[PDB]
C-alpha cells in the first residue's frame, strides 16, 4: 500500500516534470502536494474499516 | 405423479419396514429439478450476449421472441409421425431455433 | 482499448452482469469449509494381540 | 463518463491544504541534517 | 460494514449523490469476481481466503478512487465538458495504473 502511495506521487511529479519541463524543485512540489485528497479519503476509509 | 403415490403407500407400512430407492430411480432422485434453471440461464445468457451485439435495450426483444415461429414446426411434424420426446428430437429444437 | 468503452457503455455494462452472474454461481456451488489440506499425509497400521 | 453531471467543511480543507503546502516548502528548504 | 462505511466516507467527501456510486458498485463485482476465481482453481471458501480478501479490499477501493477522484479533479479544474476532459484523464493514466 505504502508504495502504491509513493509510486503514485512520484509518477505524477513526473508527468509534468519531463513531459511539460514546469520546473526541477519550486514548480513541482506544488503541483504535486494538493494530491492529498485521495490519500486522506483512503487512509480514513481503510482505518476506520 | 406416481412418487407421491409410492410414498403414500410407503407411509403405512409396520414398523421396522423402510423403503429405499436403487438404480436409475436414484439417479433420477439426486440429479434433481436443474433443467429449467438451465434454461433459464441459458436464456438470460442470449439476452445478455444479444444486448452486447445490438446496442439498445428493446433491439435484441425483436429476435428473441422468434422461437415459438420454430418450434411449431418441431411440434407439428412430431404429433403427425408420432415421435417421442427424446435426445434427438430436442437437438434438433436447439438446431432449429440457432 | 480503453478508450473505446466510452461511447459503447452497454458492453461494459454486459460484461459486468456476466461476471456478477458467474461469481454469484461459484458462491452457490462452492463448499464452506475451515482450513485446506494442510498437513503431511500419513498411513497408519494397527495389529491386535489379546 | 456516462452518470456524471456537471450540474461548509470545505473552508477548513483549503486551510490545511494551505498549512500543508507550507510545511512541506519549509522542510524542503533545507533537507540535509534533518534527514 | 467495510462497503457501507466506504460509501458513507466517499459522500462526505465528495458530497454530491452523483460520482459516489461508481466504487460501490466496482467493488460488489471484483468480489463476485474473485470468488468465481478461487472457485475455478479448485480452492474452497474457508478462514484464510476470507481473511486475505477482506486484507485486500482496502487495495480493492484503491484502485477505485484513484480512477475516479481523477476524472472528478480534472474535470473541474479543466472547466471543460465531461467528454473529452475524462478521455484525455484516462488517456494519461492508464499508463501509470499498468505500471
Amino acid at each position: 500500500l505504502s508504495a502504491k502511495n509513493a509510486i503514485l506521487i512520484v509518477e505524477f511529479a513526473k508527468d509534468l516534470m519531463d513531459k511539460e519541463g514546469k520546473g526541477l524543485i519550486e514548480a513541482t512540489l506544488d503541483a504535486v502536494r494538493m494530491r492529498l485528497r485521495p490519500i486522506l479519503m483512503t487512509s480514513l476509509a481503510f482505518i476506520l474499516g | 405423479e406416481a412418487m407421491e403415490l409410492m410414498e403414500q403407500l410407503a407411509s403405512k407400512l409396520p414398523t421396522g419396514v423402510g423403503y429405499d430407492w436403487t438404480g436409475m430411480s436414484y439417479q433420477e432422485r439426486l440429479s434433481g429439478n436443474q433443467a429449467p434453471s438451465l434454461y433459464a440461464i441459458s436464456l438470460i445468457v442470449v439476452f445478455l450476449c444479444l444486448a452486447a451485439l445490438y446496442e439498445s435495450w428493446s433491439i435484441p426483444f425483436s429476435v428473441m421472441l422468434v422461437v415459438p415461429l420454430g418450434v411449431i414446426g418441431a411440434l407439428l411434424a412430431a404429433t403427425f409421425r408420432g415421435l417421442t420426446n427424446d435426445v434427438y428430437f430436442q437437438v434438433g429444437l436447439l438446431t432449429t431455433i440457432g | 482499448m480503453p478508450n473505446f468503452f466510452i461511447d459503447r457503455p452497454i458492453f461494459a455494462w454486459v460484461i459486468a452482469i456476466i461476471i456478477m452472474l458467474a461469481g454469484g454461481l461459484a458462491i452457490l456451488k462452492l463448499p464452506v469449509a475451515q482450513y485446506p489440506t494442510i498437513a503431511p499425509p500419513a498411513v497408519t497400521i494397527s495389529a491386535s494381540y489379546p | 463518463a456516462t452518470m456524471l453531471k456537471p450540474i461548509w467543511f470545505n473552508r477548513m480543507f483549503e486551510k490545511s491544504t494551505h498549512h500543508y503546502t507550507d510545511s512541506v516548502g519549509g522542510i524542503l528548504r533545507s533537507t540535509g541534517r534533518y534527514l | 460494514e467495510a462497503i457501507i462505511l466506504v460509501f458513507l466516507v466517499m459522500y462526505l467527501f465528495l458530497q454530491n449523490f452523483r460520482a459516489t456510486l461508481i466504487p460501490t458498485i466496482a467493488v460488489p463485482v471484483v468480489l463476485l469476481g474473485t470468488f468465481a476465481v478461487l472457485a475455478a482453481f479448485g480452492f474452497s471458501i474457508n478462514t484464510l481466503t476470507m481473511f486475505g480478501m477482506v486484507l485486500a479490499i482496502g487495495l480493492l477501493v484503491d484502485d477505485a478512487i484513484v480512477v475516479v477522484e481523477n476524472v472528478e479533479r480534472v474535470m473541474a479544474e479543466e472547466g471543460l465538458p465531461p467528454k473529452e476532459a475524462t478521455r484525455k484523464s484516462m488517456g494519461q493514466i492508464q499508463g501509470a495504473l499498468v505500471g
